[PDB]
């Protein structure tokens, strides 16, 4: 009983809050506007069954934009290796990662 | 340096509260054809010191409280929400300059009825609890017209920024386009702080079961609320001339207007009998609230029909 | 997946505009009138490419034309501009409305000399 | 420490929920929920949502918890409380020590162990709060939302006047 | 994902299990229910502010309004039960077994 | 009086917004060189750090695409000191 | 961070004053005593009136919560829709108050 | 309509003032000559950057400089 | 007569005048002779942090004018 | 209750269910459920006795906990998809939470323990509204989110609902609790065919709404609450015993009655998908519902329990009630099986 009254009468009751890529107030972009735009424009009209297996790459990029799991994993790997090489004494921080260097602009 | 600014905020607040009692007793003295205190110090200027040292060495009343924790926390919350109402006040430059200072003051003042409710439940007297519930229902009643009058005034401001409410009133005082909102605001803030002619906690009181020390702490919290609501009314309806090169001009000007307005509280408490409880409930719900909704529709529709929609920034 | 291509720091060296916000704000209208074309070419390239790596030469042209703008001010009208941005810099919100007579002096000196 | 301030306020939020969820009384339940509403408001305020945190203070703790304490204080006047408290606190501090040593934890989903500053954006929004414009779009865009919410509140007034009537 | 999201979800499940194990009071059930609402508010607010999805900034206010009207309805139900029996005990409510 | 003064205030707000608009391309160029500076520095220090670890790709974009992704707060301030991180990650929120 | 320092200072000064006010007059010795209310020992009568005015506050407070972003909503492009929904919400608050009046809701707290 | 109105303004003047203010607030922006200017001011306040257009060759009504004559300007705002 | 209330009101006026004069002189002193930079919106904070980066002394209020460019 | 206020409140209930049905946004689904509950609470308290206040308290707590679980499922969908469309869920855990919340709203087992109490406390017309209208909204949401539902979860809920709603109603003498365990069993039957062919779900929804509508219209027409009060109808009105005979025999699914149609189409669709065992255990369970419907018919219609003397006075007063559509709802609920391929209009 998805009685699609909004498509029948033509009214637009709640399609505007539905997705991030919609017309936002004063054109404010969401942080994943491009990824969700590409995933929606991939999966448009091909149905959900073909969308879950053909538009999988755009949705993996988009979920990684939303939750940033792989990036936090990568930063934890790099920062733990950096902390380990500091603790071993085998590494020194550069002047631009210690704060003595007059940031650019 | 900033801790110096917090201390120079909240020590003169407590001193102004201390001498508001002297200003009260003197001004209510000469309005009752008598003198107020003039024997304790020169011109009575040592009365609150003598009275505070009288209170802090009085024997504690020592009650068996239903809750020890609420009995301790009610003056703590009362004094905390008496001192943290001053921090966004633009006088001329606020301590904590925030974007939503108006909504901050509305929220922190709406939180302060827990002190009344906790101090009333922590007493064993059921009649003290009933009086506390009446005071709570009074204050939460007049919070409604505080919020709507505040909204309808800030439609002329453009934002919730308190410092912008100075820049709004360089041409004219805001009491000229909004004097019905100003007078309903004035009586609604007079009824917020359980101030006469609304003070139904004289008749039992909610904080009469405390000792003399913690009752004095409630008392100085209530007078900080009085001075604060008068300074907020001065900022919001009588915002004065602000030269950014000499800020002491605005400081002297809002100081004079705020002292006249606090003396107007003292001059209204000595002129009218107490509302009975159904009378001020009638006064809110059937007299002040229809006009407040009507003026809220009027101040929504007025910048759209004058083409005078104020700037957000 | 891919190796992300970041340009070298030798491709990011350019002489910066090392002035304050009140200095940029006090000369902002004459900047948007005079430095129009490289600024708009850079923002057109910045929206169309959607990529700051593909916009660095236009960014260097912006950064060079802004410095030419402040050179062409500093040769002529350093004193009225200094008198104007000091008054802009005194304020908290940096109001243009507190500083109208220094604005008249600076715009008069610029319109006469340049 | 200070980078972990949203995490510290989240731990205090969970400690408050274990504090009143063990239910000594509706009075102390309301007390713990007030303290939890304040610290959860602080969690909201540390992401830049100042208006929604002030909606917490003004509406939640301002109207609704005041009416809860108002009804509790005039309509009422353990071992399991302390045991459930220390049980929930041991569960929470086991989770805390796990994510302190491991920088990763899976309860139902997988979770990070970094400071939660790492999930932000580095730009500016010009002359507006983004969230202020989003709530300002309630009137210009949300016609259907305001209609159904205002109709639900009008029927809320009608429903409460029906069922508190007694007859 | 984020760890504060795990703590807000654990707050929701704690007030869930407090709601699913009645001690005596119906007001304690309503307070556990509004703690569930509060954790929903915090979690939705953090997700909506974090993604900069601007049009959902009006969503937590609507959540707060609807569930606070829900709580007012619950308090009126509790007051009718308190008029019937005298307390807000849940062991008074054993009439509909037969 | 409020009509005339709020119209004058709207005109001054449009003046301030157009001063902002005239300054935005220079600030956008400075911002682009800022973020590319910090990503190039973090890339070079990742190169000099991640040499013991096997199977590591320096500069491995975790996305499947070649579109420029806006850099995260942790992708810029990842290796940097905590005072810089706090002044950049809660600076605007905590500012008075 | 200035805000939390100021809140900590005000809360700490209030807690210090409350501790001093409860523990300075305990240093006095004076004596001990026996210490044995319009209503003597009866149970507290539940007032339906107080609860009705609390829920009436809560519902009008929710309607206020809908009314709050109007100073930011006046800045929109879509002024006819904005003004219509604003006057609609204040009229629904007035209909809530009028139904509260005419069907006898505001009784003995009038 | 002239007797009952005097009756209710004799007995309940607050509600008469409320309904009169509310009636003015509803009907008056549809009669005022300035409601056009509120829209014209709000859509002339530039919150965003005016993203320029690629000059394809036939856009005679889009300027090439801010001080060009073509394009929508705000003379009605400075005059009013 | 009535003017005897005026020393109490004068002491109360000084005890309301200390916070305003105090915070104005503190803001003007701790920012080099000028008002505290009001950063309500993130563009103003971006310009403030840009001043703090271009000043070279990690203070936003230390202004650099035309002398800093050529 | 004021009749104008009653019409406004009933239109608010119908508006809440319509808002659940028509909307594409998850918040508007949740708002529709909130409006539904908020307006249905005074329908239960139309008589203002302690049983209705207890029933509305239990109903409010169950639907409120379900609505909080629904909003949590929506919020975790906003985590894992960043969007609000009412379609499949992009998370297994959000699927499990939303299926549990809709199970608490349907009164399916093992969240079924509120259905007989709330059905027993409230009047017959509000019980009719509860057991027919309130099933329309969560079944619409389950109709929309079926590409994410865990198969084992919804089948476990379905068979546990059928077994508890079958093995419960054999003991009962109250008519409303018999209708409540019938509700639990039929919602098990509707959700078991949901992932195989949802047109049969909507078919079972229509035939169940028609049969429960007929039964509560008969129960209002005679004002009967227990088995014995139903069985004393034969001397007051003999035709009503025949109608509850044929309709109670329909609700357990006798051939060739129209209540056999939904579960015959359900076993017809579940064996297409190589499940022979699961509709077999379901049809084995449904025979218990059929048994206590046989027991109720032996009480009411095929025998005549002895009456009192006061019944002779009620002979002289025909029923002055609004029996709205009762012959239509009786004809549809028993003689519809020759029109079994009418089910394609729901596709
Ligand atoms: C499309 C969907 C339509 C759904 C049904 C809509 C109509 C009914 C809705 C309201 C309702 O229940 O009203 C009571 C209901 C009568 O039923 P009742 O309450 O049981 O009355 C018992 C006695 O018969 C009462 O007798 P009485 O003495 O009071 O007066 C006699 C009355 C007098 O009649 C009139 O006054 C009617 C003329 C004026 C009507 C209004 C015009 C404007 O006539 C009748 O009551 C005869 C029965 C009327 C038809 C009932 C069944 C309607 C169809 C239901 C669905 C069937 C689907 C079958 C599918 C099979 C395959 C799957 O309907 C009416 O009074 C009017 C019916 C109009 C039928 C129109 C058919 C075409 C629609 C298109
Ligand atoms: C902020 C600066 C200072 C503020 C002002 C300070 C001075 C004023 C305060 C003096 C002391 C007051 C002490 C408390 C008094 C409490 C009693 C009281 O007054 O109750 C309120 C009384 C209550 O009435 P009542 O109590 O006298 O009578 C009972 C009520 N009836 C008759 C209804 C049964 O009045 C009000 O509620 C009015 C509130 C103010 C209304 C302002 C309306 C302005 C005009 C609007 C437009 C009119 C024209 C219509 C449209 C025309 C279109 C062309
Ligand atoms: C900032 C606002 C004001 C703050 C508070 C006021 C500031 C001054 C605080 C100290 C006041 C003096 C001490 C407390 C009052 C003592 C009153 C009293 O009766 O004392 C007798 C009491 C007890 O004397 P007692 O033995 O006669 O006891 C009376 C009871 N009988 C006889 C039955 C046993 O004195 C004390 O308890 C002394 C306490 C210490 C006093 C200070 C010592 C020096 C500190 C430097
Ligand atoms: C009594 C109700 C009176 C107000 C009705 C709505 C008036 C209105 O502003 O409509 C235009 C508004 C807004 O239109 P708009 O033109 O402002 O929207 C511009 C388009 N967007 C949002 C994409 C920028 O609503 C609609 O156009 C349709 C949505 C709601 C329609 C009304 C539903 C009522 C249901 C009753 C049952
Ligand atoms: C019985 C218990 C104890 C009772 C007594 C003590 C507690 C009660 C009294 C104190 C209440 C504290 C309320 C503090 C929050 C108020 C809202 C707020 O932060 O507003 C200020 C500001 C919003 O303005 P804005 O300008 O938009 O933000 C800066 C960006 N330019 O926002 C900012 O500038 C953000 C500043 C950083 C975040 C501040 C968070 C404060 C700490 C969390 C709450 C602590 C109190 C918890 C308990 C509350 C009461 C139960
Ligand atoms: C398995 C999943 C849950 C695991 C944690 C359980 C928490 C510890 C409680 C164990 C049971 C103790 C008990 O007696 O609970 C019953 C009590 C309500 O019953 P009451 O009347 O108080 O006591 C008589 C006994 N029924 O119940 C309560 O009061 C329970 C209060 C629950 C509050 C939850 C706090 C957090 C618990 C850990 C996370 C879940
Ligand atoms: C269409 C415009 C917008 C309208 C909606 C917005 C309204 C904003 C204000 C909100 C008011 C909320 C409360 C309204 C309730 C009205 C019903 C009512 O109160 O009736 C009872 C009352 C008699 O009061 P009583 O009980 O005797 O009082 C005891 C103390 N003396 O009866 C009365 O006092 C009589 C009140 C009704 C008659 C007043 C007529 C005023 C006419 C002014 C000119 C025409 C204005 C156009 C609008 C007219 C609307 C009817
Ligand atoms: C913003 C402004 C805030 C101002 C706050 C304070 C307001 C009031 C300020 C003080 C006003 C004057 C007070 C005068 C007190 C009496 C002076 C006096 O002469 O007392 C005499 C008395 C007995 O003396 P004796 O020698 O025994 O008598 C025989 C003489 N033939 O001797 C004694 O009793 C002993 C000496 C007592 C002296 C007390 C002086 C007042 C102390 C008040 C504390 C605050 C001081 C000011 C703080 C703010 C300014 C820095
Ligand atoms: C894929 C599917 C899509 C959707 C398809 C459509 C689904 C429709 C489902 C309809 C369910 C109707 C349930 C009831 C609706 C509300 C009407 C009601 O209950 O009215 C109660 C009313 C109370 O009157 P009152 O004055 O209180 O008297 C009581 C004692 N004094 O009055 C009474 O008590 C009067 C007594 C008789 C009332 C009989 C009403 C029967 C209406 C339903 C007909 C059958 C269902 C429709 C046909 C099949 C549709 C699937």
């Amino acid at each position: 009983p998805f009685f699609d009254v909004q498509k029948k009468l033509g009214v637009d009751l709640d399609h505007w809050m539905t997705i991030q890529s919609a017309e936002q107030p004063h054109r404010i972009p969401a942080r994943c506007h491009a990824f969700e735009k590409e995933w929606i424009e991939c999966a448009h009209g091909i149905g959900s069954i073909r969308a879950e297996k053909e538009c999988k790459i755009e949705f993996e990029d988009f979920r990684e934009c939303l939750l940033r799991q792989k990036t936090m994993k990568r930063l934890n790997a790099i920062k733990r290796q950096r902390d380990k090489l500091i603790k071993e004494g085998k590494y020194t921080p550069p002047p631009h990662h210690s704060g003595q260097e007059d940031l650019r602009p | 340096m900033f801790m110096i600014n917090v201390l120079t905020l909240i020590i003169p607040i407590l001193l102004a509260v201390a001498f508001l009692t002297l200003v009260e007793r003197k001004v209510l003295g000469y309005m009752q054809f008598r003198k107020g205190p003039n024997v304790v110090g020169p011109y009575g200027l040592l009365q609150p010191i003598a009275d505070a040292i009288k209170l802090f060495i009085k024997e504690p009343l020592r009650p068996a409280t239903s809750s020890i924790s609420m009995f301790i926390l009610a003056p703590i919350l009362a004094l905390t929400l008496a001192l943290t109402m001053w921090i966004p006040l633009p006088m001329p430059y606020p301590l904590i300059n925030m974007n939503l200072g108006v909504l901050f003051m509305l929220a922190m003042s709406s939180l302060a009825v827990y002190s009344i409710l906790w101090s009333g439940w922590a007493s064993n007297s059921k009649y003290a609890l009933i009086g506390a519930l009446r005071a709570v229902a009074q204050t939460i009643s007049y919070e409604v017209t505080l919020a709507i009058i505040l909204l309808s005034v800030l439609l002329m401001n453009g934002s919730f920024t308190l410092s912008t409410l100075i820049i709004t009133q360089e041409q004219v005082w805001l009491i000229f386009p909004a004097w019905p909102l100003a007078m309903m605001w004035f009586i609604s803030t007079l009824a917020e702080t359980n101030r006469a002619p609304f003070d139904l906690t004289e008749g039992s009181g909610f904080n009469v079961e405390y000792a003399a020390g913690p009752f004095a702490l409630f008392f100085m919290a209530e007078y900080a609320n009085i001075i604060m609501m008068n300074i907020f009314t001065t900022t919001l309806f009588l915002g004065a001339f602000h030269n950014p090169y000499m800020p002491e001009l605005y400081t002297i000007n809002f100081t004079i207007k705020s002292l006249l307005l606090s003396i107007t509280f003292l001059w209204i408490r000595a002129s009218y009998p107490r509302f009975r409880y159904d009378q001020l409930m009638h006064l809110l719900w059937k007299n002040f609230l229809p006009l407040t909704l009507a003026l809220c529709m009027w101040h929504v529709s007025l910048p759209i029909l004058l083409s005078s929609i104020p700037p957000q920034t | 997946p891919g190796i992300v291509e970041l340009p070298s720091l030798e491709d990011l060296k350019v002489q910066e505009v090392k002035v304050s916000s009140s200095v940029l704000k006090a000369a902002a209208h004459h900047y948007g009138a005079q430095c129009d074309k490289p600024n708009k070419e850079f923002m057109l390239c910045r929206w169309e490419e959607k990529d700051p790596r593909r916009c660095l030469e236009e960014g260097k042209l912006v950064n060079q034309c802004a410095l030419e703008f402040f050179r062409q001010i500093k040769r002529h009208c350093a004193e009225p501009f200094t008198e104007y941005w000091t008054c802009i810099d005194y304020s908290g919100l940096q109001l243009f409305r507190r500083c109208r007579k220094e604005q008249a002096q600076f715009d008069k000196c610029v319109l006469d000399k340049l | 420490m200070m980078t972990y301030i949203v995490f510290i306020l989240s731990i205090i939020f969970v400690m408050g929920f274990v504090g009143f969820s063990s239910k000594p009384s509706p009075i102390y339940g309301g007390l713990g929920l007030i303290v939890s509403g304040g610290v959860g408001c602080g969690i909201v305020l540390n992401f830049g949502g100042s208006f929604l945190g002030l909606m917490v203070f003004l509406i939640y703790l301002g109207g609704m918890m005041v009416v809860f304490g108002y009804t509790t204080a005039m309509a009422t006047e353990n071992k399991v409380v302390l045991g459930t408290f220390i049980t929930g606190l041991l569960m929470e501090f086991l989770m805390v020590y796990y994510v302190l040593k491991d920088k990763e934890v899976e309860i139902v989903f997988k979770f990070n162990g970094m400071g939660d500053w790492v999930i932000y954006d580095t730009g500016d929004s010009g002359f507006f709060s983004e969230e202020a414009m989003g709530i300002a779009a309630l009137y210009s865009y949300g016609t259907w939302l305001v209609i159904v919410t205002g109709w639900s509140l009008l029927i809320g007034v009608v429903v409460i006047m029906e069922i508190t009537r007694g007859n | 994902m984020s760890l504060v999201y795990m703590n807000i979800m654990m707050a929701f499940t704690v007030s869930l299990t407090g709601l699913l194990m009645y001690r005596s009071h119906l007001m304690s059930s309503l307070l556990c229910l509004e703690g569930m609402m509060l954790s929903l508010f915090i979690l939705a607010t953090l997700m909506i502010l974090n993604s900069h999805f601007t049009l959902a900034s009006m969503m937590p206010i609507i959540l707060l309004v609807f569930a606070a009207c829900e709580a007012a309805l619950g308090l009126s139900l509790l007051v009718m039960v308190s008029n019937t029996y005298g307390t807000d005990y849940v062991q008074n409510l054993n009439l509909l077994q037969c | 009086s409020m009509m005339r003064w709020n119209r004058e205030r709207r005109r001054l707000q449009i003046e301030d917004f157009e001063a902002r608009i005239a300054l935005m391309p220079l600030l956008q160029a400075e911002k682009d060189r800022r973020v590319l500076q910090m990503l190039r520095e973090n890339l070079e220090e990742e190169a000099t750090i991640m040499k013991d670890v096997p199977g590591w790709k320096v500069g491995e974009s975790v996305f499947h695409t070649t579109r420029w992704v806006t850099p995260m707060m942790g992708e810029l301030y990842g290796l940097r000191t905590g005072e810089e991180i706090l002044s950049s990650t809660y600076g605007f929120i905590w500012y008075t | 961070m200035n805000l939390m320092i100021t809140l900590l200072t005000n809360f700490t000064l209030a807690t210090l004053l409350v501790t001093i006010a409860f523990w300075l007059p305990q240093l006095n010795v004076y004596s001990e005593k026996t210490s044995p209310d319009p209503m003597g020992s009866a149970r507290l009568p539940f007032s339906m009136k107080f609860f009705l005015v609390a829920i009436t506050f809560l519902l009008f407070d929710l309607e206020i919560a809908l009314l709050l972003p109007l100073p930011w909503a006046s800045q929109t492009t879509n002024l006819n829709t904005m003004l219509t929904m604003a006057l609609l919400l204040i009229f629904l608050l007035a209909v809530s108050l009028a139904y509260e009046w005419t069907q006898k809701g505001l009784e003995w707290t009038e | 309509v002239a007797a009952f109105l005097k009756n209710v303004w004799a007995k309940e003047p607050v509600l008469v003032a409320s309904f009169a203010i509310a009636g003015l607030a509803v009907i008056l922006p549809t009669l005022s000559p300035y409601t056009k200017y509120s829209l014209m001011i709000n859509r002339a306040t530039p919150y965003n950057y005016p993203v320029p257009l690629r000059d394809d060759g036939n856009m005679p009504d889009v300027p090439s400089h801010p001080q060009d004559p073509q394009g929508p300007s705000l003379e009605w705002l400075k005059r009013l | 007569m009535w003017f005897e209330v005026l020393p109490g009101i004068a002491v109360m006026g000084v005890c309301l005048f200390i916070p305003g004069m105090a915070t104005a002189r503190i803001h003007r002193f701790s920012n080099g002779g000028r008002e505290k930079r009001v950063a309500h919106y993130s563009y103003q904070w971006y310009l403030m942090e840009r001043d703090r980066r271009v000043s070279g002394v990690n203070r936003y209020y230390v202004s650099k004018g035309l002398e800093n460019i050529d | 209750m004021n009749p104008i206020i009653l019409i406004i409140i009933l239109m608010t209930v119908m508006l809440g269910t319509i808002i659940v049905m028509i909307s594409t946004h998850w918040l508007l689904i949740w708002i529709g459920f909130e409006m539904n509950m908020l307006a249905i609470i005074p329908i239960m308290m139309k008589k203002h006795n302690p049983r209705a206040t207890e029933a509305s308290t239990k109903y409010f707590l169950t639907q409120s906990t379900a609505s909080m679980l629904l909003m949590m499922a929506i919020i975790i969908n906003l985590m894992f998809s960043g969007q609000w469309t009412v379609m499949k869920l992009f998370n297994p855990m959000a699927s499990m939470l939303m299926t549990m919340a809709l199970a608490m709203k349907l009164g399916m087992a093992p969240f079924h323990f509120w259905v007989p109490e709330v059905t027993q406390g409230i009047p017959l017309s509000s019980g009719l509204i509860l057991l027919t209208w309130q099933k329309l909204a969560p079944m619409s949401v389950l109709y929309q989110i079926l590409p994410s539902i865990n198969l084992d979860l919804i089948l476990t809920l379905s068979i546990l609902s059928i077994t508890i709603g079958g093995w419960g109603g054999l003991n009962q003498t109250q008519l409303r609790k018999i209708m409540a365990y019938s509700s639990i069993a039929h919602m098990g039957w509707m959700t078991a065919v949901l992932l195989y062919n949802p047109t049969m779900t909507l078919l079972n929804l229509i035939i169940y709404i028609i049969m429960t509508s007929t039964m509560f219209t008969l129960f209002m027409a005679n004002s009967t609450t227990t088995t014995l009060s139903l069985s004393h109808t034969w001397n007051k009105a003999p035709i009503m015993t025949i109608l509850v005979l044929i309709t109670l025999l329909s609700m357990g699914g006798l051939p060739p009655l129209s209540g056999f149609m939904p579960k015959w189409m359900i076993i017809q669709e579940m064996t297409k998908n190589d499940s022979i065992i699961l509709p077999t255990l379901m049809a084995i369970t449904a025979l218990l519902n059929l048994y206590f419907y046989m027991r109720l018919t032996y009480s009411t219609a095929l025998t005549m329990f002895p009456s009192t003397n006061n019944m002779k006075m009620k002979w002289q007063f025909p029923t002055t009630k609004r029996m709205t559509l009762l012959p239509t709802m009786t004809v549809l609920s028993t003689m519809l099986l020759p029109l079994t391929p009418i089910l394609s209009i729901l596709e």
